[PDB]
């Protein structure tokens, strides 16, 4: 009374991503429970939200220098997922991993100057591809741009929307083309006040949308 | 949101160099920069089971921590003969403490408790580890690839013919 | 103020429990305040000047007795951080409740701030105040072979003073073991 036996032909291998499981030998023996124990996380993403990070300048000193003169251009960075501006960064840190992403980058500001003395800054978007970069806040704010004063605040936070070609993109870059990916996105300001000395913090994080699909090695372990 | 809850990213396999006709069986063996220790590095205190994958000659033998290591080969305690080509196993856990961790600061070698185990047979060629429902607890510092050159980054892609 | 911020939880704790806790109830006259000197901070220091502080050392209290009495125990712990100084200069530096210290290396010095942590400016703070809950690897610690808790404070945004500031500032905090079972 045998049963009809179904031969596998060619099938079963043993292959990486295969979730079988197995049997335990000197098995059957309990724990205590491991509830309570404070520090648990379950997403790389919510504590990549209560983070800021620290970028990075030639001077090798996050801070950046802030000069109380007549210029009317702070300075310029590049915001991308692998470039110098933001290695030393939480967020890619995590992402360098990946291939694919959809998620906004955030930002912060932190001041430097005593509460008294009055100030003027605007933020300004630039697309990637503009062929030219604006040399006035107006004509700069044709982008995206905003303001936040001295005046009863001194953090904020801002964001660029997660322009692309299509709905994903590449995380790492190629060496086939020329132009940029997303622009020179920085800051204006207007008169300075006064100060014998200033100083700007920035930093990112991820809020909202920071998305991600995955897995390869790129190292050479 | 559908990834970065680890019960999918520590699934799968990784090698170890070091061997031995008695061999040790712990984490720490693991590579620093190979991405399973990536995240697994990344806290400080984790827990799981635990699932191997040994490809070898002869007979392979284990034990629980906390034994006579010269008490092993005979009176056979658990273990199951030899039979070619794959052979997979997972064992259970064995704690002298309620959670793991990396590094222990006191007056920097590693401690003497966290232990997987320990193998050994009379050839051994091919290792495999596996984790199982693990879980992660105050995470810590993380690095990407040193930069040097100027401008973003450069990288090689494959393209077709 | 800013506040209070704890850590990763807050709320009232477990005070009683079974045979070492009924043999290691929850003492109170242990516990006291006290001072502790930091660092020197003038327009000297350049970024990324580090300085650690292993806890705890030793007292001349009835906490610095049993601490010694070289037994099992464990322990909370409150820390309030604060300086004097004046609204004519600028800067910020970072402070942070440790978990688990080592060695650190320079290019992580960018990454500081996975702990809980305050900022530090002469406009916006003036006191911290941070509390971190028990934890271990085992239920209970022996200290002198072992320290699982330090605090750091390092240089964050570079100093600057005017003809109308002290030229050198000092900076305490504040020691609080808390919520003891022997």
């Amino acid at each position: 009374g045998i049963f009809p036996v179904a031969c596998a032909d060619g099938y079963g291998g043993l292959v990486t991503t295969d979730p079988k499981t197995a049997d335990p030998v000197y098995g059957k023996v309990y724990n205590p429970p491991k509830t309570n124990y404070p520090g648990r996380f379950t997403n790389l993403l919510d504590v990549a939200e209560a983070c800021p990070t620290f970028l990075r300048f030639d001077d090798g000193k996050p801070y950046v220098v802030t000069r109380a003169d007549d210029t009317r251009l702070l300075a310029k960075f590049d915001v991308s997922l692998a470039a110098k501006h933001m290695s030393n960064t939480y967020l890619s840190g995590i992402a360098q991993y990946y291939t694919q992403y959809s998620g906004t980058i955030n930002l912060h500001f932190m001041f430097t100057g005593s509460t008294d003395s009055k100030a003027r800054y605007m933020v300004a978007y630039i697309p990637p591809g503009v062929e030219t970069p604006p040399d006035t806040p107006e004509e700069a704010a044709h982008c995206i741009h905003a303001e936040w004063d001295t005046g009863l605040n001194s953090k904020f936070t801002f964001s660029i929307p997660y322009v692309s070609a299509a709905d994903y993109a590449y995380t790492a870059s190629d060496t086939a083309e020329t132009t940029n990916v997303q622009g020179w996105v920085c800051v204006y300001q207007i008169t300075h006040g006064k100060a014998e000395n200033d100083t700007l913090l920035v930093s990112a994080s991820a809020g909202k949308d920071f998305e991600l699909r995955l897995p390869i090695d790129p190292r050479t372990q | 949101r559908h990834h970065t809850d680890v019960g999918f990213i520590m699934d799968r396999f990784v090698k170890i160099n070091s061997l031995s006709p008695t061999h040790v069986i712990d984490l720490m063996q693991t590579h620093k920069h190979g991405i399973v220790g990536a995240l697994l590095r990344a806290a400080t205190y984790y827990f799981s089971d635990l699932e191997i994958v040994v490809r070898h000659d002869g007979n392979l033998t284990w034990v629980p921590n906390g034994a006579p290591e010269a008490a092993l080969s005979n009176t056979s305690n658990p273990t199951a003969y030899n039979k070619a080509p794959f052979t997979r196993l997972a064992l259970p856990y064995t704690a002298p403490h309620r959670v793991l961790a990396t590094v222990y600061d006191g007056t920097t070698q590693l401690p003497a408790s966290f232990n997987y185990g320990a193998i050994q047979a009379q050839a051994i060629h091919e290792l495999l580890v596996r984790m199982k429902r693990a879980e992660l607890y105050c995470p810590r510092p993380l690095l990407a690839i040193k930069v040097t050159s100027q401008d973003r980054y450069k990288q090689k892609i494959i393209a077709p013919a | 103020s800013v506040g209070v911020t704890y850590g990763y939880s807050t709320e009232e704790d477990h005070v009683a429990g079974p045979n070492t806790s009924g043999l290691e109830t929850r003492v109170v006259q242990a516990e006291r305040f006290f001072k502790k000197f930091l660092f020197d901070w003038t327009t000297d220091k350049p970024f990324g000047y580090l300085t650690k502080l292993e806890l705890p050392t030793d007292h001349h209290g009835v906490f610095g007795h049993l601490v010694d009495s070289y037994a099992y125990m464990r322990n909370g712990w409150d820390v309030e951080v604060s300086a004097v100084g004046n609204q004519f200069n600028g800067g910020c530096l970072l402070v942070a409740m440790v978990p688990e210290w080592k060695a650190f290396d320079t290019r992580e010095k960018y990454q500081l701030t996975l702990f809980p942590h305050q900022f530090i400016s002469p406009r916006t703070n003036m006191t911290a105040h941070i509390t971190v809950p028990y934890l271990g690897v085992n239920r209970y610690d022996q200290y002198k072979k072992h320290k699982p808790w330090t605090l750091v404070v390092m240089v964050l945004s570079p100093l600057t003073v005017s003809n109308t500031a002290a030229p050198q500032i000092k900076v305490y905090a504040n020691i609080a073991p808390t919520y003891v079972h022997v």
